[PDB]
């Protein structure tokens, strides 16, 4: 275990708590997968934060009764104006994908998290060896950078403060 | 692991898989952090119940306080209008004392961690066989029951 | 334990302080040498390839002695040089302008203090790397400035001799300046003023003790 | 019987008998209890003198309650909130049930003599702190109730430096 990816050079491997130590393998899968899936969550999350703040709001984004897109705020307490229903619909849909559709539908398994569907692959075979490392390295790291930024400004969001660079 | 603990409905339930490596120390220390949450739950919840009747110890607290004149509930530790930090004080080291010097195993009657006769009991003794196992799946079931009551009294009682 | 080293001439130092180590005199009257300082919760400890305990405090005292050396001239160099040329069309309202060493982390844009933070972070980022992949070879400050092998802008050489005369005048100049620095930060918290205020005052005279001057006529 | 902490100012010292035969066990656990309670007693005194002069600028309850604010000496029991002292004894009693906050580094390897010798010293010092301590509270509770009492002005008698 203290040889696979996410091994980076700047700190090598780090375990402080050593929960590790004694394992199996499907325990570092768990572990695995649960980090990607909350990386990537939170790369998603940061962008449309991000975006939504900067200015720019769908003008297709109003709802029902008019409800203008410039009217929504932002942040946990901005997002406090939405339709219940549209947001029973989301949260539907997001429990439909993880039903469905958000997993390996084929039976290929080259490493965690590859779902793929094994139907919409955007080009693979063409990558060299060591280039998956890579990509799956920088993916990683960027999901991990996104889940601390994320955790932060929420925080801050509720604690109160003007953080740099962002107005807030 | 199939022992106290796992009945009525639903038998192992450990849906977080606490116990998937799992000891005999780890068990024991689990079960009796249980235990003893329990016990300490269902008697808070006697007592709350109980000052929530109306009943009152006669005289009075602190200088010039009577029992009856504290108000009922979370606000009668913190919050204005609460009984002086001198006799809450006194009243945990006098707990703090009872609970070192009192309910400890001074002689070795062991069985379960948890176990404090040092030679008083009324019969545990004379019964053997089983009635042990049906009372102790009782005294914990009872003990989670009144630990989750006293859990949902707190809630309410702050939020109403 | 050995008896009767140089500095306390009177007492004991312990058996690890031994050679070794440059400006080695045998100051160590409590310990803090022969404990595990580097191998109890250590995250980055690798067993039978780490460093041992006398040069991990080593390292420490060099970090806080470093700092310490910058620190002190941090104090004296804006009271007596005056400000940076800084704040114009930077809208900083006079922040630079103040002198009082104190009074400055109050009126800085947050830009500066990060930035700082940052550096250092990343320097010691690379000091972290160093120290795992340098295993138990341990040539104490690392991070590769103007050394041959590492990064030399200036191509310094050295003989041994004289890198070891460098080293020493390293460490007693740490030292001191740690003691300086401590000196300095209190002076100006208690006094109230930065050093340059508070010793000039002191130069020449009291004004209510100064005489009035010379009136006596001359040619009389 | 003869242990560690016999000094030549007296010789036992053992006037009402309070160990007279006892046992190994008993002897042990005073001895245990003795330095705890030096222990206390040092840090009990080291932090009377301490907010004099300083004080961490946090709150206690976010909003009031500044600790730039509460009164030093016997007056902070009252001040500070029930909830504050539970957390703290908690936090002591982890620190003591289990290992947790403890490092098996301070402990070191000296010498038997080095070792012996520096026993006593603690134990000696710990006996000046308690006492210390008795006349610190004693002075602190006499001046509170009737001001003016034992003319002596200002906590902390001596060290009239601070004020
Ligand atoms: C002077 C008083 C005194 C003393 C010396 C003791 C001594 C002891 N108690 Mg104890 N106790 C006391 C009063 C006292 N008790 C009182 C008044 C109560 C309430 C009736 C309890 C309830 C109690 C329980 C329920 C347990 C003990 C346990 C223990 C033992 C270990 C305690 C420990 O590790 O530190 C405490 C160390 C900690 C790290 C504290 C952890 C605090 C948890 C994690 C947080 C709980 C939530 C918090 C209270 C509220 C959160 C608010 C929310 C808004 C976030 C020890 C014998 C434990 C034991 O026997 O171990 C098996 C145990 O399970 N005691
Ligand atoms: C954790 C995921 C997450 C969640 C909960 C939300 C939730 C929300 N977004 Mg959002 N967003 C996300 C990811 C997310 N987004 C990502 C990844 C992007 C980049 C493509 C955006 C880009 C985005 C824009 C540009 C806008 C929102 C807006 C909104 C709000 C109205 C819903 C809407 O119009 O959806 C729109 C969803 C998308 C455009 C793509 C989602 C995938 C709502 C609070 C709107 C709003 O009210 O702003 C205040 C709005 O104008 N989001
Ligand atoms: C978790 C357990 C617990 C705790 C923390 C308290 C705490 C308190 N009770 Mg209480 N009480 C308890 C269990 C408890 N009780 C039980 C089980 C009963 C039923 C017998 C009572 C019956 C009771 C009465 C009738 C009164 C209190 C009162 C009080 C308050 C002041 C007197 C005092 O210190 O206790 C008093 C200590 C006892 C009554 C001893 C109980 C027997 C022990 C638990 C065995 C104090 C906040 C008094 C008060 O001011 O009401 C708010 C008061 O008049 N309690
Ligand atoms: C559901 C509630 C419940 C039940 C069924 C029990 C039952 C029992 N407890 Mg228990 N207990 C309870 C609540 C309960 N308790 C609470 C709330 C506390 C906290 C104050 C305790 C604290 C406690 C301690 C500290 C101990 C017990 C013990 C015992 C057992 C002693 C057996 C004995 O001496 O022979 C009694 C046999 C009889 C025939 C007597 C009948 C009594 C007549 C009917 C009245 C007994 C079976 C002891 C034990 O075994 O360890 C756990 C023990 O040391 N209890
Ligand atoms: C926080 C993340 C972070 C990281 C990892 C980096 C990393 C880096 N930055 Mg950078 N930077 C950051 C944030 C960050 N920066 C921010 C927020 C800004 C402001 C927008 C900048 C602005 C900036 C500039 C302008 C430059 C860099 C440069 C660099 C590179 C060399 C740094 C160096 O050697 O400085 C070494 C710095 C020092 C040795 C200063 C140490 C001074 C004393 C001794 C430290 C004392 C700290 C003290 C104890 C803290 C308490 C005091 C406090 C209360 C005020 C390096 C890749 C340089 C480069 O070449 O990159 C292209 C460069 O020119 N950065
Ligand atoms: C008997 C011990 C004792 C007790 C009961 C108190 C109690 C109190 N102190 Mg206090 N204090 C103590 C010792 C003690 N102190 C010591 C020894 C010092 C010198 C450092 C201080 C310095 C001090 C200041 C400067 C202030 C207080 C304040 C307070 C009050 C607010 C609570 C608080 O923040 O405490 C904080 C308590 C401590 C910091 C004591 C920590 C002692 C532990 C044992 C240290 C453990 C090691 C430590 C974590 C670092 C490890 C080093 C390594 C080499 C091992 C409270 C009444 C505040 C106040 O409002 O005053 C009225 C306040 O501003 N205290
Ligand atoms: C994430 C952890 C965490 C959290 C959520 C809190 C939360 C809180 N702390 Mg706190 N604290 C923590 C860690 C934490 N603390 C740690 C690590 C320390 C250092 C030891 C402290 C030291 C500390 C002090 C010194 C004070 C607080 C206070 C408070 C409360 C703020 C005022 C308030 O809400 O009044 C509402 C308060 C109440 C309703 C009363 C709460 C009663 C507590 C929670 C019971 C504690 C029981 C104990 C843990 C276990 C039993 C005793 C044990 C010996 C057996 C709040 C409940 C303040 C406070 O209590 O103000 C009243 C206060 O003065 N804390
Ligand atoms: C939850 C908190 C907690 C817990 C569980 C303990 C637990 C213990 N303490 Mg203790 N202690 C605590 C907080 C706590 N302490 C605090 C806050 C102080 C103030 C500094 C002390 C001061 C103290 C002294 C001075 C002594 C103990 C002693 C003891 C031990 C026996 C206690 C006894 O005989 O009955 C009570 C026991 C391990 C005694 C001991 O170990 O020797 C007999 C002892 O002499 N403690
Ligand atoms: C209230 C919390 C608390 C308490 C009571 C203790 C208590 C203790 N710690 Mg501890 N510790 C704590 C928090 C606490 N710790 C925290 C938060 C950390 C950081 C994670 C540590 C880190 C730590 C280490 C690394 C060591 C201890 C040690 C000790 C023991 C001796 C303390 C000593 O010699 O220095 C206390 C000294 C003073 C209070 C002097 C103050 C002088 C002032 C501040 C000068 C200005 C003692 C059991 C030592 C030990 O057990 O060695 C055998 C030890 O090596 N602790
Ligand atoms: C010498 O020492 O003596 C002997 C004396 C004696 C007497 C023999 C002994 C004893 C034995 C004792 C004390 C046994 C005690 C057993 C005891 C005390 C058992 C409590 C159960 C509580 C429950 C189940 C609560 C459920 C509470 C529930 C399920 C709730 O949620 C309730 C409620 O809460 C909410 C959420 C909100 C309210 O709107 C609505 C409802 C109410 C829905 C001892 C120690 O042996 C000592």
């Amino acid at each position: 275990f203290e040889n696979e990816l996410g091994a980076q050079p700047p700190l090598g491997f780090f375990d402080p708590l050593g929960m590790l130590d004694e394992a199996g393998q499907a325990r570092f899968d768990r572990l695995r997968y649960v980090e990607l899936k909350h990386g990537r969550i939170c790369q998603l999350a940061f962008l449309g934060n991000i975006i939504t703040r900067a200015g720019i709001h769908l003008p297709g984004a109003i709802s029902l009764d008019g409800t203008k897109f410039s009217d929504i705020g932002n942040g946990w307490a901005g997002s406090f104006e939405v339709p219940k229903d549209g947001a029973l619909q989301i949260l539907f849909f997001v429990g439909f994908l993880e039903l469905f559709v958000m997993k390996d539908v084929t039976g290929e398994g080259e490493f965690v998290g590859d779902f793929r569907n094994g139907a919409l692959d955007f080009g693979w075979d063409s990558f060299s060896e060591e280039t998956k490392l890579q990509k799956r390295a920088i993916e990683l790291n960027n999901g991990r950078a996104a889940m601390m930024g994320i955790l932060g400004l929420m925080v801050h969001e509720q604690l109160g403060g003007e953080l740099p660079i962002v107005g807030q | 692991e199939s022992e106290i603990g796992a009945q009525a409905p639903l038998g192992f339930w450990d849906p977080l898989g606490f116990l998937d490596r799992a000891d005999q120390e780890t068990f024991d220390r689990l079960r009796y952090v249980e235990l003893k949450h329990g016990r300490i739950a269902q008697l808070a919840f006697v007592g709350n119940l109980i000052t929530r009747a109306g009943y009152h110890l006669p005289g009075d607290i602190s200088l010039g306080r009577a029992f009856a004149d504290v108000p009922n509930g979370i606000a009668a530790i913190n919050g204005p209008d609460a009984i002086s930090t001198a006799a809450l004080l006194q009243t945990l080291a006098f707990i703090g004392f009872l609970e070192t010097r009192v309910m400890i195993d001074a002689t070795g009657e062991s069985q379960f961690r948890g176990d404090f006769r040092n030679g008083f009991d009324f019969g545990w003794d004379k019964q053997s066989p089983e009635w042990q196992t049906n009372k102790r799946a009782i005294e914990l079931n009872q003990g989670r029951a009144a630990m989750m009551g006293i859990l949902g009294l707190m809630m309410h009682e702050q939020v109403g | 334990w050995n008896e009767a080293p140089r500095a306390l001439p009177f007492g004991s130092a312990p058996p690890t302080l031994d050679g070794s180590l440059v400006g080695d005199v045998g100051f160590d009257p409590i310990g803090f040498s022969t404990a595990p300082f580097a191998s109890f919760n250590n995250p980055i400890y690798q067993e039978g390839n780490f460093m041992t305990d006398v040069q991990w405090l080593r390292e420490a005292e060099l970090t806080h002695g470093r700092i310490a050396q910058l620190a002190v001239v941090g104090f004296i160099w804006p009271a007596l040089f005056g400000t940076f040329p800084g704040n114009e069309n930077f809208g900083g309202a006079d922040a630079y302008s103040y002198v009082n060493p104190l009074e400055a982390i109050n009126h800085i844009p947050s830009l500066a203090i990060y930035q700082i933070v940052g550096g250092m972070a990343w320097v010691e980022y690379q000091r972290v790397q160093r120290i795992k992949e340098q295993g138990k070879d341990r040539i104490s400050g690392d991070i590769g400035l103007a050394y041959p092998g590492g990064w030399n802008p200036f191509n310094i050489n050295y003989s041994p001799e004289e890198y070891a005369e460098k080293q020493l005048q390293e460490i007693k100049h740490c030292r001191l300046a740690m003691l300086g620095a401590f000196g300095l930060f209190f002076q100006a918290l208690n006094s109230g003023e930065d050093i340059v205020s508070q010793l000039s005052p002191a130069f020449a005279a009291p004004e209510y003790a100064a005489k009035a001057g010379y009136f006596l006529p001359q040619g009389i | 019987e003869n242990e560690i902490g016999v000094l030549p100012p007296t010789g036992f010292f053992d006037p009402a008998g309070l160990s007279d035969g006892i046992s190994q066990e008993k002897f042990d656990s005073y001895r245990l209890a003795e330095l705890k309670h030096g222990r206390a007693a040092m840090l009990a005194v080291l932090g009377y003198v301490a907010p004099e002069t300083y004080r961490f600028g946090y709150d206690l309850i976010p909003g009031e309650l500044s600790t730039n604010d509460i009164p030093n000496g016997v007056a902070a029991i009252k001040a500070i909130p029930f909830g504050g002292w539970a957390q703290m004894i908690a936090f002591v009693g982890c620190v003591e049930t289990y290992g947790w906050f403890t490092s098996p580094t301070g402990v070191l390897d000296l010498p038997d003599d080095i070792l012996a010798k520096r026993q006593t010293a603690e134990l000696q010092h710990g006996r000046l702190a308690m006492l210390a301590f008795l006349e610190l509270i004693r002075h602190d509770s006499q001046n509170l109730a009737q001001p003016g009492f034992d003319g002596l002005d200002n906590l902390i008698t001596g060290l009239p430096f601070l004020y």
